[PDB]
């Protein structure tokens, strides 16, 4: 029998089939019910008109299981078409997702949808066996939340990973925000879409922040145009870096939190120096909101300058790392050892 | 129960699979050395037991490929009870230690067995 894999994304679920190379089905982690049965994903989006609408798992840790129950029916019944109750499944979970949580979506697996073997697996080791190694540290930033997560030779060092205090969908509210200099007013959850695909599309890193500001200012080469739905035509300019140098400086944003060059070495000091060359020769980004030009560059700058001079500083940003969780468990999944992974539902019934 | 873990590191020697279609299969004895840089591999060294793994990945491997491999050389290492120090080996930037395992030298060869992706 083939597994099915399924990514549980704070912003999109990822599902598919072990042995491809690609989720086959992607959709928003929105459920809607009406405002006086539930639709989920686009079809949900597509009604909001009469529908209220929620994120049941909106920074990485499901908080609605009745929600997240018809996220998982809508994955295997409307977009795979697949019988859970007749595959092995392997799911998704952030790092550092309690216990009781697993325990909670083990059942609603086990009792409510009738799937015969499952296996949970960490987001960021899937990430890091899909790019080719056991030892790392994996920066996973993605739309509701990011983490950076130390791992020696294939396990997760729990006390060392750290969460990032912002994510894509922070970067989208802040892109939205900064819009308004130049007149903007994107406010609806619909318009929150369209700036979603303007910073996905006209945004960047900066390598060196303040001398992008100064060259951006000296002429009018940074502006770019974007299309709108209705056909008008908008115009960005620093808007297009200032955005996602919140990743680097959350001030940008009204949050105390530490910048992802600051957290990956706070993170990678929180492990033994004996393994640290490892994890700084390593850095392994993953998830969509590392998807943005010049991330790479910039962050090896800024962790050089914070790691001792002696280390080797090496980011990896493998070119599908949007689906690289995903395509790490489709890869495990696959394996002929997996049948060794899992738990059975006639175990997990009786134990 | 796979049947390659149960040979795994039983007798001093050297022991290579190469990943192929989500699987570990035994490199044949006459071709150890030449390492194809379409694929990517498994190595096993016992000394009498001290263990180590290394995981060879060629230029053009594809990512199912060093996926599994890493994978493998973590299920392996468990299954020696952690004791094995694991080693990632790229064409062309393998370790003294990695090149030293074979007396003719590393050497490459044009293709490899077809991806499972
Ligand atoms: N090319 C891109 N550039 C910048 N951000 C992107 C790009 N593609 C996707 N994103 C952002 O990545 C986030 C989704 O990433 P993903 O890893 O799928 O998140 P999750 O797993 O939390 O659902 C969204 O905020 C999206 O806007
Ligand atoms: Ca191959
Ligand atoms: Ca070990
Ligand atoms: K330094
Ligand atoms: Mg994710």
């Amino acid at each position: 029998v083939q597994a099915l894999v399924v990514d549980n994304g704070s912003g999109n679920v990822k599902a598919g089939v072990a042995g491809d190379d690609a989720p086959r089905s992607v959709f928003p982690s929105i459920v809607g019910r009406p405002k006086n049965d539930a639709y989920v994903g686009d079809e949900a989006q597509t009604k909001r008109g009469i529908l209220t609408l929620k994120y049941p798992i909106e920074h990485g840790i499901v908080t609605n299981w009745d929600d997240m129950e018809k996220i998982w029916h809508h994955t295997f019944y409307n977009e795979l078409r697949a019988a859970p109750e007749e595959h092995p499944v392997l799911l998704t979970e952030a790092p550092l997702n309690p216990k009781g949580n697993r325990e909670r979506m083990t059942q609603i697996m086990f009792e409510s949808f009738n799937v015969p073997a499952m296996y949970v697996a960490i987001q960021a080791v899937l990430s890091l066996y899909s790019s080719g190694r056991t030892t790392g540290i994996v920066l996973d930033s993605g739309d509701g939340v990011s983490h950076t997560v130390p791992i020696y030779e294939g396990y997760a060092l729990p006390h060392a990973i750290m969460r990032l205090d912002l994510a894509g969908r922070d970067l989208t509210e802040y892109l939205m925000k900064i819009l308004h200099e130049r007149g903007y007013g994107f406010s609806t959850s619909a318009e929150k879409e369209i700036v979603r695909d303007i910073k996905e599309k006209l945004c960047y890193i900066a390598l060196n922040f303040d001398e992008e500001m100064k060259t951006s200012e000296q002429s009018s080469d940074i502006e770019k145009s974007y299309e709108l739905p209705d056909g008008n035509i908008i115009t960005v300019g620093n808007e297009r870096f200032r955005c996602p140098e919140a990743l680097f400086q959350p001030s940008f944003l009204g949050k105390e939190a530490a910048g992802i060059h600051t957290t990956t070495f706070n993170s990678i000091k929180k492990c033994d120096v004996d393994i640290r060359k490892d994890l700084y020769g390593n850095i392994v980004l993953s998830g969509g909101t590392t998807m943005y030009e010049g991330i790479g560059e910039r962050l090896t700058r800024d962790i050089t300058t914070l790691a001792p001079s002696t280390m080797k500083i090496k980011v990896v940003a493998p070119p599908e790392r949007k689906y690289s969780v995903w395509i790490g468990g489709s890869i495990l999944s696959s394996l002929s050892t997996f049948q060794q992974m899992w738990i059975t539902k006639e175990e997990y019934d009786e134990s | 129960e796979h049947p390659e873990f149960l040979k795994a590191g039983k007798e001093p020697g050297l022991q290579i699979w190469r990943v192929e279609k989500f699987d570990l299969v035994p490199v044949p004895p006459n071709l150890y050395g030449d390492f194809f840089t379409g694929d990517a591999y498994v190595i096993l060294k016992t000394v009498q037991l001290q263990y180590d793994l290394h995981y060879w990945l060629g230029n053009e491997c594809s990512q199912d490929e060093s996926g599994a491999a890493a994978i493998f050389t973590v299920q392996l290492d468990d299954y020696l009870n952690g004791r094995a120090v694991q080693h990632r080996e790229v064409q062309g930037f393998e370790s003294s230690t990695f090149s030293g395992y074979f007396k003719s030298g590393l050497k490459y060869k044009k293709g490899g067995v077809a991806s499972g992706f």
